């Protein structure tokens, strides 16, 4: 009930507040007829899942800013309707997908698997009503790099497998039949194109994508080899 | 002694954190009502 | 455009309105399978129209695997006659179209993932979990599976009208979204 | 844009705003702000 207090100067009155505020005098002062405004200027549900999503990224290692997001995007899903269920093992994986989404970073839904068992296709009904919920309360390239440090990789072998999966993308021809494919694969190209082996099974094994499937890229990306050099 | 390893440093942390891989071992994986009657 | 959706799967329910015996069901009918231990209905198809039909004790059946509405209602006819033939005072009623699902091909690519930004709130892509695009329209409340090649499933209706409006109300959508 | 340099390399970058922080052409993230262009003036008192 009103209670908000504005500053205004009685001998000026001409505007509303234009004034300055000086905090070394600790002092507020109307711009215009140097007259002083002011002085003496002043200088149970949740913390249990919180608990356990703190271990879970913790253990996964991600940066406070990506286990904080994830964090509020929980608290915002919390106990409503439309979730109807799920146990708390899906939702703190959904959330931690989340996070890591609106954080930039990217994790495959592999490696969440890898940190819990979600049997998949729940995880996936799961993710998507909360990102309905999140709309409601109104890109691969990422893996790129991340792949590299798996095998150690120079520099300029993530860039070229960055340039690689622009593009690929571009080129289109199968879409990509998910990008976790087109990705391993970009890289095996840019590798082989130097001299560095990792061979093959290594790589399929390393970042367990099926040898079969990796070959397979290989013939379409080498078919396209043409238009995909950088220099 | 302790030994120290080598690598590109690259590989071993991508074992550490998430892999993309899992398994690989196992522990602590966890007549009629008539004539019945 | 020029393109008009292919039904290709109708579902219907149809009440025979008395109790069955399955094992007597089962036993009479010249196409059927049950096993009680992996699922509590007796599956029972017959050649024309192809159907295949799930028979339950309380004699409700659900009828699917139809082309066309008038296939639907036929081979629900024709269950319901064997049914009867086998014995049981069973009447058809209720017969009740629940779902169908039609196709189409636009003949271009599409861009999923712009399409997905566009039309975020209906939009759901998840391409390493499953590679179309699902597409949840308001007006008429239908699901579309819309992929790379062009290829489009709809999906969700209880109309024929329904396909074709959903598919008429995403055209210029995935014309706007094209590759070539 | 805003002129920036790599750490290691002296490169020139130039690079713009979202383009989050690192180098091209090398793993860097210490980016020099690149000394202004315009005139300073001194007293050698
Ligand atoms: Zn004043
Ligand atoms: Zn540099």
């Amino acid at each position: 009930p009103n209670l908000n207090i504005v500053l205004t100067c009685p001998e000026c009155k001409v505007y509303p507040p234009k004034i300055v505020e000086r905090f070394s005098e600790g002092d507020v002062v109307c711009a215009l007829c140097g007259l002083v405004l002011s002085d003496k200027l002043v200088d149970n549900e949740v913390q249990a899942a919180f608990a356990k999503i703190t271990m879970l990224c913790d253990a996964a290692e991600l940066p406070k800013i990506v286990k904080d997001c994830a964090k509020e995007a929980y608290k915002l899903c919390h106990d409503e309707k439309t979730l109807k269920g799920k146990s708390m093992e899906s939702i703190m994986a959904a959330s931690i997908l989340i996070g890591c989404r609106r954080a930039e970073v990217a994790r495959t839904f592999k490696e969440i698997q890898s940190l819990i068992h979600v049997k998949t296709k729940e995880f996936g009904k799961t993710l998507n009503i909360m990102k309905n919920i999140l709309r409601g309360k109104s890109q691969n390239l990422t893996y790129i790099p991340r792949f590299c440090s798996h095998l150690g990789l120079p520099m300029q072998v993530t860039t070229s497998a960055e340039y690689t999966a622009k593009k690929c993308k571009e080129i289109k021809e199968i879409a990509g039949k998910s990008p976790i494919t087109i990705a391993v694969v970009s890289i095996y190209l840019n590798i082989l194109l130097f001299q560095i082996p990792i061979t093959a099974a290594k790589v399929g094994q390393t970042l367990q994508v099926t040898e079969g499937t990796i070959k397979s890229g290989y013939k379409i990306l080498y078919e396209h080899r043409d238009k995909l050099v950088d220099p | 002694r302790i030994t120290t390893l080598d690598e590109t440093v690259g590989v071993t942390m991508s074992h550490t954190g998430m892999s993309m891989r899992s398994d690989n071992s196992n522990f602590l994986k966890v007549m009629p009502k008539k004539e019945i009657l | 455009s020029g393109i008009v959706p292919t039904l290709q799967n109708i579902v219907a329910t149809v009440t025979l309105g008395c109790r069955l015996d399955l094992k007597t069901v089962a036993l009479h009918a010249r196409n059927a399978e049950y096993n009680p231990k992996r699922f509590a209905a007796v599956i029972m198809r017959i050649r024309e129209p192809k159907t295949t039909a799930l028979i339950f004790a309380s004699g409700k059946m659900v009828v699917t695997g139809a082309k066309s509405e008038d296939d639907s209602k036929l081979a629900s006819r024709k269950y319901a006659r064997i049914i009867q033939k086998i014995g049981f005072a069973a009447k058809f009623t209720d017969f009740k179209i629940q779902n169908i699902v039609g196709s189409c091909d636009v003949k271009f690519p599409i861009r999923l993932e712009g399409l997905a930004f566009s039309h975020g709130t209906f939009s759901s892509y998840e391409p390493e979990l499953f590679p179309g695009l699902i597409y949840r329209m308001v007006k008429p409340k239908i699901v579309l599976l819309i992929f790379v090649s062009g290829k489009i499933v709809l999906t969700g209706a209880k109309q024929r009208e329904e396909i074709y409006q959903a598919f008429e109300a995403i055209y210029p959508v995935l014309s706007e979204f094209r590759k070539m | 844009t805003l002129k920036y340099i790599c750490a290691e390399c002296s490169s020139k970058l130039s690079l713009s705003r979202t383009d989050a922080v690192r180098c091209k052409d090398c793993g860097h993230r210490i980016l020099l702000k690149a000394r202004t262009k315009r005139l300073v003036q001194f007293e050698a008192r």
